[PDB]
C-alpha cells in the first residue's frame, strides 16, 4: 500500500530537518543565545567591531547596556 | 600565513597560466584557465570586489565549456599531451615554474624584490584603506552606474553584442 | 608596487609568451589570449578597486564582454579553419606565402 | 484592421508563445508611461538617505533650511507614509 | 577475538552483497521475456533490491538467458570480464544451461558454463518468471554462505 | 628574382580559390549492441556517427 | 619632508561611551533629536577643516553631550529602555520592525517623563 | 580627442569616467580625492611641458598616493630595523 | 501584493538608514580618537626603533603637503600582531 | 575562514570516500577486464577522434549571450538609482538588442543544427 | 564550534540522500502497480544501507585508456561541489551567509558541469564521450535562460542574498506574481540536474550510461551521490525562491518543519515527472529552452524591470 512508503518520506525529512535545526542551535549557542550578527555591509561589521571593543572580553555578542555609563 | 592569501592565490594564479600557456592538450589547458579563473576570483573577492570575481569566474566556467566542445570537434588527435608527454611542454612548464619559484623565495626572504622592477613583499594589507563604515558595496554602486552614467558604454557594448551575433554568422557559413 | 601586482603582471608575461610561442593547435593560442584577457581583468579589477575609484568599477565587467566577442570571433574563424583542412593545425595556414 | 486581426489569429494559431512574449514585452515599453506612480519610484530613491546630511554653516540668511531635525523647514515623506 | 569479529564482518558484507544485486542488463532469446515478467508488478524483483543496470561496470550478477550462439559467444565474454568483483552468473533455461533444443547446432554453444562460471542453473524452457525468482534467491542463500573474511583469517 | 628557397612557389590561383582537400572528415563507428538496452541484446548495430 | 604633527595622548583622553551598537540604535532616534546641535557642530568642522586633529574639542563635546542623555534615560526610563533594546539585541540584523511593542513602552515613558 | 565633437555638441560620452575627482555615484570619493584635485586644479589650463615642472610637486604627491611606494619603504625599514633588534635582545614590543 | 509590502520595507529601510546618521557624528569622533592615538602609539615605538640609524627622522612625512592624509593599513597597524592585523584587513571580507 | 574551512571539509571527504573505495576492496586486474566498454565486441578506432559537433553555431552564441547576463545582473542594483528614467531606458534598450539578436539568429537558421 | 556545524550539515546531506534513493524507489514502485524496495529492512528501509556497503566493497576499475588523474579527479570533483552548494541555504539560518549568495551558487552550478565533462573525457570511451557532449548541449540549453529568470524573481527581492528571499516573501508566495517564472524555473532545475525527461547525459536506454559507463564501485557511488544531493538542493533553492516561508526568529525549527515539507514534496514532484513522461532528445532540448523559454523569459525581465517602477514598489537594497 502506497502508505508503505511513508517511513522512507518521513526518515528522509528528519535528516533534512537536522541541518537547519543544528545551525539555528549552534548560532544561539556561540552568540550568548541571540541570533548571530549579519554584517552584510562595511557598517555594520564596524559597530561589531566596536562591541567587540566595548565588550571588555574580546566578544562582539556581549553587549553592554545602561550599567556601563557612570 | 592567512595575512599572505591573496599572494598565496596569486601565486597559483600563476601555475594555471603556465599550465596552459605551455600548451598541453587543450583540454588541460582549458583546466589550467579554470584553476586560474578560480583563484583569481578570489583575489579579486579579497580586495572587495565580491561581483566582479565571482563574474569572471561565472564567465569564464562558460567560456571553457564551450571550449572543451570545439576540442573533442577540433582540436584532439589520438594521444593528447598532458605536460609530461611532450619536451617542449615539460620544457616550457618546467621554465616557468622555477621562475616563479625563485621570484616567490626571493620577494618572501627579502620581504621584498626585484624582478626586472621594483616590488614590495610587505604582504598586500599594507596598502588597504582604513575606513571603511558606509552602509553599502562600493563595488556595486559603481557596477549598477553602468545603467545612469554609463548610457553611452550601455550603446556601442549592446552594438557590439548584435553585430557579434550577426558577424559569427556570417564567417561561420559556406 | 605590491607583491601581488608581481604574480599578476608576470602572469600576463607568461600568456604573452604562450601567445608568442605558437605550437600546432591553433585551439591552444586562441585560449592563452583568452589568459591573457584574465590576467588584464584581474589587474585591472585590483588597482580600481584598491583605489576606490567607483564608477571605474564598471570597466572590468565592460573588458569581459569584449574578450568573449574576441573569443567568439576566434572559434568562428578555428571553424572554419578545421572545416577546409580537417584539423586546426597553424602550419597548414600558409598558402600566402605565395 | 481584417489585415492585422487576421495575421494575429494565425500567429496565436501556430506560435502563442511569441504572441505572449511580444505583448508582455510591448506592455513593458508602454505601461511605464502611462502609470501614475512611475514618479513615486524616483521621489523614493531621492528619499532614501544613504549619505550623511553634511549641514550648513548657518550664514544668517538661509530661512528655507532648518536648524533642528525637527523643525517644520525642509523636505518631508508625509506623502510617502501614506504612499 | 578474531574469530568472532571476522564471523561478524563476513555477515555484514554479504549481506550487503545479496541484498543489492544488480543484474546486467543482458538478455539473448525467449528466456529474457521471463526474465522481464520477473520484473514487472506480479513479482516485482526490485522489490529484493534486485535491479538492473546497464553497465556491466555497475552489475553484479550476469544472468544468461537464452541461447549462447558461438557468434555472440566472444561478446558474452567480453562483458562478463568487465564486470568488477565480486560477480555472479546465473544460467536461465536449456539454452544457456546446455544447449537445450539447439544443443547439436552448428552455431550454439553447448552450454554457457564453457565459456563463463557458473554459480546457479535454472532449469526450464523457459523457466517461469517464478522459477528464475527461485533462483536468484538460491544466489542469495549461496552468498550467505560465503567466508571470505574466515578464510583469510585462517590462512 | 628566382632563389633556390622559392624555386617551388607556384603563381596563386587566377580567381583565387585552392582546391578543396579530402585530409579525412571520417565518420565515428559505434557498436550499438549487443549488450545495450535498445539492443534487444542480439544486435550488433555498427553505426557510422557524425556527431 | 616636515614630521607630521599629533596630539599628545592626554589631548586625545576623553570619558567614552562604553554601550554597545544595539543600545545606540534602541536610543538612535531619541539621540539624534537631543543631542543634534554638539554633533552638527562636530560634523560641520570635520567636513569644513578636513582633519581629525583640528575638530577633537568638538569632537569632546560630542561625548559630553551623549554622556548626559544617557544618564537622562538612567534616571528615568531605565527599565522600559533595558526591555526595548534587548529586544533589538536579540536579532541578527537588528531590526526595528520586531520590537514595536516595546518600542512603544520606551517611546512613551521618555514622552511622558522628559 | 582627435576631433573633439563631445567639447562640440556639450554631450558627455566618456569624460564622467576619465577622472577618480569626478562626481561619483552617491558622493563616494576616491582615497586620492584630494591630491588628484590638488594636482590636476595645479596643471590646468597651462599645458603639459609647463605642469611637468611646475606641477611637479603636486605630481609626486598624487603618486605617492597611488602607490605608497616610500610609504612601504618606510614600513620595510622599520620592519627589517626592528627584527634586527629582536634577537639582539635590544626591543621589547609593548603590550 | 508585492508593490504594498515593498513600499513598506523602504519605509523601514530609511528608518534604520536614520538611526545610522543620529549615531554617525559620536561614530566618527570615536574613529578620530582611536586613529590619532594608534598613530601616536606607533610614533612613540619608532623612536626607539630607529634611535641609532644613522640619519633617520622620526616621524617623518613621505608628502611635501602638509594637509591631513588618512593612513592606509600599514601605517595604523604595522607594527601591531597579526591577529589585529588580520581582524582589521580581512575580518569584513571573511565574516561568513 | 569559514568558507575556506567549509571547501576544504567538502572535498577532504569527498577525496576520503575515493582513498576508502580503492584501497579497502579486493581487486583483481587483467587486461580484458579493464578493456574499453563498447557493448561486448571491440571499439573500432580510438575514442579521441574528432566527433563533430552540430550546435557549434548555438554554442558560440552562448558566449554572446552569457555576457548579456552579466551585463544584466547588476539590474537589481541599477533601480535604486534616482535617474530611474535612463536606467529603464537603457535597461530596456540592452534586453531589446538582444532580442533582436536572437530573432536574426532564428530567422537566419543559425538555431537549427547542421546535418 | 564551526567545524560541528559542518558536520550537521554534510552527514544529514549524505543520509537524506541515501534515504531519497528508497523513496524514489518505492514511488516509482507505486506509481507502477508495484511495491519496490521491502525485504531490506522493514518496508525496504535498511535497502541504502546495503547499496553503499555492498557499492564500497566492490572492486573499483581504472580503464587501461583512462586519464588516471582527471578519472580519479571527477568523481571527487562532483561529490565535493554538491556540498558546497549547501552552504549558503538559509534554513531558515545559513552556514555562510554571503551578500551574493544566488551567484555563488550559479558559479558553483556552472563547476559541477565539468565533473561531467572531464569524467567523460577521461574514461577514453566512446559512450562516455557521447554522454560528456551530451552535457556541453544541455548546460548551453539552459544556463542563459536559468540566470535571467533568476533576475527577474530578484527585481522584487531586491539583492542576491538567500536569505532576503525570506523577507521578500513575508506576506506572500512569490510563485503568486511569478508563477510564469515558476514553470520555466522549474523545468530549467529538471535539465540542470540532468533528471527525467532531460536524463540526456546519463540516456541510459541510448547511451548504456553515457558519462558513468566506465565507473564502478565507489568511484560510480560518489556521481550518484553528487547527483541526488543536487536533486534536494535545487529544490530547496526553488522552495526559498518561490514558496517562502514565514521566520520567527524566537522558533526558528518551525520554519525549518515547514520548510522542509515544501521541499519534500517538491522533490517527490521530480519522483512523479520522471514516472510520467518519456525523454526528450537532445537536439529538441535545446529548441525548447532558446526557442520558448529565452524569448518568453527575455519579454518577462522586461515586465519585471518595469512593473516595480511603474508601480513604485522597488524593493529596499538592505
Ligand atoms: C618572466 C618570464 C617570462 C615569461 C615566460 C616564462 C616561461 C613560462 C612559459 C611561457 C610559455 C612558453 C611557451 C613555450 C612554447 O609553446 O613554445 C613552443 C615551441 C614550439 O613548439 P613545437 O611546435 O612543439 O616545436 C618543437 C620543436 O622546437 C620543433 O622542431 P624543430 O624542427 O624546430 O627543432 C629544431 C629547433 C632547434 O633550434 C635551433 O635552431 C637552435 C638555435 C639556438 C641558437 C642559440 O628549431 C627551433 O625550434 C628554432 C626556434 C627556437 C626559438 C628561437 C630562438 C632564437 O617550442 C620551442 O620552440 C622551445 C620553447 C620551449 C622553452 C620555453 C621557454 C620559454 C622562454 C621564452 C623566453 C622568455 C624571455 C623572458
Ligand atoms: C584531489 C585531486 C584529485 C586528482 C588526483 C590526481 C592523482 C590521481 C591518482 C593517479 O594519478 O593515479 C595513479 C597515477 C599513476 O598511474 P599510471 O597509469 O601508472 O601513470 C600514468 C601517467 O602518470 C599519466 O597519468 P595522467 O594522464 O593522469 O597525467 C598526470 C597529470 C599530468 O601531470 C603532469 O604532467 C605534471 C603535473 C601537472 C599537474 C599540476 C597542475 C597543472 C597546471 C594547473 C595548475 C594547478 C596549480 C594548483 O594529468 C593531469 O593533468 C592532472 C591534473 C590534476 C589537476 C588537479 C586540479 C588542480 O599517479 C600515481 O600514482 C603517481
Ligand atoms: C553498518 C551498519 C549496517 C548494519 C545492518 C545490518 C543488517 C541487519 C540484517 O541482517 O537484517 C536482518 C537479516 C535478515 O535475515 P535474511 O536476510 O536471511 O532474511 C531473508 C529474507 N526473508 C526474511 C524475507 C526470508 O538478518 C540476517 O540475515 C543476519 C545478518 C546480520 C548482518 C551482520 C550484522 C553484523
Ligand atoms: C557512504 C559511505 C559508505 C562506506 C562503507 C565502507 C564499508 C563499510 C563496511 C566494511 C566491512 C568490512 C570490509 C571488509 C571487506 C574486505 C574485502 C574482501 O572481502 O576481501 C577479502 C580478502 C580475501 O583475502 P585472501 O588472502 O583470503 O584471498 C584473496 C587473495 N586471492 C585473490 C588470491 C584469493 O580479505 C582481505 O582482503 C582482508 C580482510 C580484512 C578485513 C578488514
Ligand atoms: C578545476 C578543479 C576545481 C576543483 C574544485 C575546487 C573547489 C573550488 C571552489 C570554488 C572556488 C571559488 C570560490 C569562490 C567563493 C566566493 C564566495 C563568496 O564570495 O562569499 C564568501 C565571502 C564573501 O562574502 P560577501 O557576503 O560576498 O562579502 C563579505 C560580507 N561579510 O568571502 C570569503 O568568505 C573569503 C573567501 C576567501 C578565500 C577564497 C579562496 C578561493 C580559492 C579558489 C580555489
Ligand atoms: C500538477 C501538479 C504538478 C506538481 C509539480 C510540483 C509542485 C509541488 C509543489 C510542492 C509545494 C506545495 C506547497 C506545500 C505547502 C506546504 C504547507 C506547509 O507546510 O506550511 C503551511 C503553508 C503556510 O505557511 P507559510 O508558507 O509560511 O506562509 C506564507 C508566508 N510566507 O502552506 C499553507 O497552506
Ligand atoms: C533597438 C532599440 C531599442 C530602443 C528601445 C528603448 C525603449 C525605451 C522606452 C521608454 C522606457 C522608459 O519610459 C519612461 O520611463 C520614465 C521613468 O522610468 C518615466 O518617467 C516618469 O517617472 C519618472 C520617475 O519615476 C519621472 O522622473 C518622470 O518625470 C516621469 O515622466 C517616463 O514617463 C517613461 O516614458
Ligand atoms: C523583447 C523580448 C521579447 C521579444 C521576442 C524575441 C524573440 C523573437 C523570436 C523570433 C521571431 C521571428 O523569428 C522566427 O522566424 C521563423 C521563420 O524562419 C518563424 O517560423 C519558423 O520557426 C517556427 C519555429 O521554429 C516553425 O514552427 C515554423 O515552421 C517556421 O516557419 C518563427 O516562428 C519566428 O519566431
Ligand atoms: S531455453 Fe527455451 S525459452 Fe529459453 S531461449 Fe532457449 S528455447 Fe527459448
Amino acid at each position: 500500500m502506497w502508505f508503505e512508503v511513508l517511513p522512507g518520506i518521513a526518515v528522509m525529512g528528519v535528516c533534512l530537518f537536522i541541518p537547519g535545526m543544528a545551525t539555528a542551535r549552534i548560532h544561539r549557542f556561540s552568540n550568548g543565545g541571540k541570533e548571530k550578527r549579519v554584517a552584510h555591509y562595511p557598517y555594520q561589521w564596524y559597530l561589531m567591531e566596536r562591541d567587540r571593543r566595548v565588550s571588555g572580553v574580546n566578544r562582539s555578542y556581549v553587549s553592554k547596556g545602561l550599567e556601563n555609563i557612570d | 600565513m592567512m595575512l599572505y592569501i591573496v599572494f598565496i592565490l596569486s601565486v597559483i594564479f600563476v601555475m594555471g597560466f603556465v599550465g596552459f600557456s605551455s600548451k598541453p592538450s587543450p583540454i588541460y589547458g582549458g583546466l589550467g584557465l579554470i584553476v586560474s579563473g578560480g583563484v583569481g576570483c578570489g583575489i579579486v573577492l579579497n580586495f572587495g570586489g565580491s561581483f566582479l570575481g565571482l563574474m569572471v569566474f561565472l564567465i569564464y566556467l562558460g567560456g571553457m565549456m564551450v571550449v572543451f566542445g570545439y576540442t573533442t570537434a577540433m582540436a584532439t588527435e589520438q594521444y593528447p599531451e598532458i605536460w609530461l608527454s611532450n619536451k617542449a611542454v615539460l620544457g616550457a612548464f618546467v621554465t616557468g615554474l622555477l621562475m616563479e619559484f625563485f621570484m616567490v623565495y626571493y620577494v618572501l626572504k627579502d620581504k621584498e624584490v626585484e624582478v626586472v622592477f621594483e616590488f614590495n613583499g610587505l604582504g598586500d594589507w599594507v596598502i588597504y584603506d582604513t575606513g571603511d563604515s558606509g552602509f553599502f558595496s562600493e563595488e556595486a554602486m559603481g557596477i549598477a552606474a553602468l545603467y545612469s552614467y554609463g548610457t553611452w558604454l550601455v550603446i556601442v557594448t549592446g552594438w557590439s553584442l548584435l553585430i557579434g551575433v550577426v558577424v559569427i554568422m556570417e564567417i561561420t557559413r559556406g | 608596487m605590491s607583491m601581488v601586482y608581481m604574480n599578476i603582471m608576470m602572469a600576463f608575461t607568461v600568456s604573452l609568451v604562450g601567445l608568442l610561442m605558437y605550437r600546432s593547435h591553433l585551439m591552444s593560442s586562441l585560449l592563452c589570449l583568452e589568459g591573457m584577457m584574465l590576467s588584464l581583468f584581474v589587474m585591472a579589477a585590483l588597482t580600481i578597486l584598491n583605489s576606490h575609484f567607483t564608477l571605474a568599477s564598471m570597466m572590468p565587467i565592460i573588458l569581459l564582454v569584449f574578450a568573449a566577442c574576441e573569443a567568439a570571433l576566434g572559434l568562428s574563424l578555428l571553424v572554419m579553419v578545421s572545416n577546409t583542412y580537417g584539423t586546426d593545425y597553424v602550419q597548414n595556414l600558409n598558402l600566402l606565402q605565395c | 484592421a481584417e489585415r492585422v486581426a487576421a495575421f494575429l489569429k494565425n500567429v496565436w494559431a501556430k506560435e502563442p508563445v511569441l504572441v505572449a512574449s511580444f505583448a508582455i514585452a510591448g506592455l513593458a515599453v508602454i505601461l511605464p508611461t502611462l502609470s501614475p506612480y512611475t514618479k513615486y519610484s524616483l521621489m523614493i530613491n531621492r528619499a532614501t538617505p544613504y549619505n550623511y546630511p553634511v549641514p550648513l554653516r548657518d550664514d544668517g540668511n538661509m530661512p528655507d533650511v532648518p536648524s533642528h531635525p525637527q523643525d517644520p523647514q525642509g523636505p518631508s515623506l508625509e506623502w510617502l507614509k501614506r504612499l | 577475538r578474531g574469530e568472532y569479529v571476522v564471523a561478524k564482518l563476513d555477515d555484514l558484507i554479504n549481506w550487503a552483497r545479496r541484498s543489492s544485486l544488480w543484474p546486467m542488463t543482458f538478455g539473448l532469446a525467449c528466456c529474457a521475456v521471463e526474465m522481464m515478467h520477473m520484473a514487472a508488478p506480479r513479482y516485482d524483483m526490485d522489490r529484493f533490491g534486485v535491479v538492473f543496470r546497464a553497465s556491466p561496470r555497475q552489475s553484479d550478477v550476469m544472468i544468461v538467458a537464452g541461447t549462447l550462439t558461438n557468434k555472440m559467444a566472444p561478446a558474452l565474454r567480453k562483458v562478463y570480464d568487465q564486470m568488477p568483483e565480486p560477480r555472479y552468473v546465473v544460467s536461465m533455461g536449456s539454452c544457456a544451461n546446455g544447449g537445450g533444443y539447439y544443443h547439436y547446432s552448428y552455431s550454439v554453444v553447448r552450454g554457457c558454463d564453457r565459456i563463463v562460471p557458473v554459480d546457479i542453473y535454472v532449469p526450464g524452457c523457459p523457466p517461469t518468471a517464478e522459477a528464475l525468482l527461485y533462483g536468484i534467491l538460491q544466489l542469495q542463500k549461496k552468498i550467505k554462505r560465503e567466508k571470505r573474511l574466515r578464510i583469510w583469517y585462517r590462512r | 628574382y628566382p632563389t633556390k628557397e622559392t624555386a617551388h612557389w607556384k603563381p596563386p590561383p587566377w580567381n583565387d580559390v585552392d582546391p578543396p582537400k579530402d585530409t579525412l572528415v571520417s565518420n565515428l563507428t559505434l557498436n550499438f549492441g549487443p549488450q545495450h538496452p535498445a539492443a534487444h541484446g542480439v544486435l550488433r548495430l555498427v553505426m557510422e556517427l557524425s556527431g | 619632508p616636515g614630521i607630521v604633527e599629533l596630539p599628545s595622548l592626554e589631548d586625545l583622553k576623553v570619558q567614552e561611551v562604553k554601550v554597545s551598537s544595539s543600545v545606540l540604535k534602541a536610543a538612535a532616534h531619541h539621540y539624534g533629536a537631543q543631542c543634534d546641535k554638539p554633533n552638527k557642530e562636530f560634523m560641520l568642522c570635520r567636513w569644513e577643516e578636513k582633519d581629525p586633529r583640528r575638530c577633537l574639542e568638538e569632537g569632546k563635546l560630542v561625548n559630553q553631550c551623549a554622556l548626559e542623555f544617557f544618564r537622562q534615560i538612567k534616571r528615568h526610563c531605565a527599565e522600559p529602555f533595558t526591555e526595548y533594546w534587548t529586544c533589538i539585541d536579540y536579532s541578527g540584523l537588528q531590526l526595528f520592525r520586531r520590537c514595536r511593542k516595546q518600542q512603544a513602552q520606551f517611546d512613551e515613558c521618555v514622552l511622558d517623563k522628559l | 580627442p582627435f576631433f573633439d565633437v563631445q567639447k562640440r555638441l556639450g554631450v558627455d560620452l566618456d569624460r564622467w569616467m576619465t577622472i577618480q575627482s569626478a562626481e561619483q555615484p552617491h558622493k563616494i570619493p576616491s582615497r586620492c580625492h584630494a591630491f588628484e584635485k590638488e594636482w590636476i586644479e595645479c596643471a590646468h589650463g597651462i599645458g603639459s611641458i609647463r605642469a611637468e615642472k611646475e606641477c611637479k610637486i603636486e605630481f609626486e604627491d598624487f603618486r605617492e598616493c597611488l602607490l605608497r611606494q616610500k610609504t612601504m619603504k618606510r614600513l620595510h625599514a622599520i620592519r627589517r630595523q626592528r627584527e634586527k633588534l629582536i634577537k639582539e635582545g635590544k626591543y621589547t614590543p609593548p603590550p | 501584493s508585492m508593490m504594498k509590502w515593498n513600499r513598506e520595507r523602504r519605509r523601514l529601510q530609511i528608518e534604520d538608514f536614520e538611526a545610522r546618521i543620529a549615531l554617525m557624528p559620536l561614530l566618527q569622533a570615536e574613529k578620530d580618537r582611536r586613529v590619532l592615538q594608534m598613530l601616536r602609539e606607533n610614533l612613540e615605538e619608532e623612536a626607539t626603533v630607529m634611535k641609532d640609524v644613522p640619519g633617520w627622522k622620526v616621524g617623518e612625512s613621505v608628502f611635501h603637503t602638509t594637509r591631513w592624509v588618512t593612513p592606509m593599513m600599514g601605517e595604523l597597524y604595522g607594527l601591531r600582531a597579526s591577529e589585529e592585523v588580520l581582524s582589521a584587513t580581512y575580518g569584513f571580507i571573511w565574516y561568513t | 575562514m569559514n568558507l575556506m574551512l567549509a571547501l576544504l571539509t567538502n572535498f577532504t571527504l569527498a577525496t576520503l570516500l575515493v582513498i576508502i573505495a580503492f584501497w579497502l576492496p579486493q581487486l583483481n586486474v587483467y587486461s580484458e577486464k579493464t578493456s574499453p566498454y563498447e557493448c561486448g565486441f571491440d571499439p573500432m578506432g580510438s575514442a579521441r577522434l574528432p566527433f563533430s559537433m552540430k550546435f557549434f553555431l548555438v554554442a558560440i552564441t552562448f558566449l554572446l549571450f552569457d555576457l548579456e547576463i552579466a551585463l544584466l545582473l547588476p539590474l537589481p542594483w541599477a533601480s535604486q538609482t534616482a535617474n530611474l528614467n535612463t536606467m529603464l531606458t537603457m535597461a530596456l534598450f540592452l534586453i531589446i538588442l538582444l532580442a533582436v539578436s536572437l530573432a536574426y539568429e532564428w530567422t537566419q537558421k543559425g538555431l537549427e543544427w547542421t546535418e | 564550534m564551526f567545524m560541528i556545524n559542518i558536520l550537521m550539515l554534510i552527514i544529514p546531506i549524505l543520509l537524506a540522500v541515501a534515504f531519497l534513493t528508497l523513496v524514489e524507489r518505492k514511488v516509482l514502485g507505486y506509481m507502477q502497480l508495484r511495491k519496490g524496495p521491502n525485504v531490506v529492512g522493514p518496508y525496504g528501509l535498511l535497502q541504502p544501507i546495503a547499496d553503499a556497503i555492498k557499492l564500497f566493497i566492490k572492486e573499483p576499475l581504472r580503464p587501461a585508456t583512462s586519464s588516471a588523474s582527471m578519472f580519479i579527479l571527477a568523481p571527487i570533483m562532483a561529490l565535493g561541489l554538491a556540498l558546497t552548494m549547501w552552504i549558503p541555504l538559509p534554513m531558515p539560518y545559513p552556514l555562510i551567509n554571503m551578500n551574493l549568495g544566488v551567484l555563488f551558487m550559479l558559479a558553483m552550478s556552472s563547476l559541477a558541469v565539468y565533473s561531467i565533462l572531464w569524467s567523460g573525457w577521461a574514461s577514453n570511451s566512446k559512450y562516455a564521450l557521447i554522454g560528456a557532449l551530451r552535457a556541453v548541449a544541455q548546460t548551453i540549453s539552459y544556463e542563459v535562460t536559468l540566470a535571467i529568470i533568476l533576475l527577474s524573481v530578484l527585481l522584487m527581492s531586491g539583492s542576491f542574498t538567500l536569505s532576503t528571499l525570506i523577507t521578500t516573501q513575508e506576506q506572500m508566495w512569490l510563485i503568486l506574481p511569478a508563477w510564469p517564472l515558476a514553470m520555466m524555473w522549474f523545468i530549467s532545475t529538471l535539465a540542470e540536474t540532468n533528471r527525467a525527461p532531460f536524463d540526456l547525459t546519463e540516456g541510459e536506454s541510448e547511451l548504456v550510461s553515457g558519462f558513468n559507463v566506465e565507473y564502478a564501485a565507489g568511484p560510480f557511488a560518489l556521481f550518484f551521490m553528487a547527483e541526488y544531493a543536487n536533486i534536494i538542493m535545487m529544490n530547496i533553492f526553488t522552495a526559498i525562491l518561490f514558496l517562502g516561508t514565514s521566520h520567527n526568529p524566537h522558533m526558528p525549527e518551525l520554519y525549518t518543519i515547514n520548510f522542509t515539507i515544501k521541499s519534500l514534496l517538491l522533490t517527490m514532484s521530480f519522483l512523479w515527472i520522471r514516472a510520467s513522461y518519456p525523454r526528450f532528445r537532445y537536439d529538441q532540448l535545446m529548441h525548447l529552452l532558446w526557442k520558448n523559454f529565452l524569448p518568453l523569459t527575455l519579454a518577462l525581465c522586461m515586465w519585471h524591470v518595469s512593473l516595480p517602477i511603474l508601480t513604485s514598489g522597488i524593493p529596499p537594497q538592505t
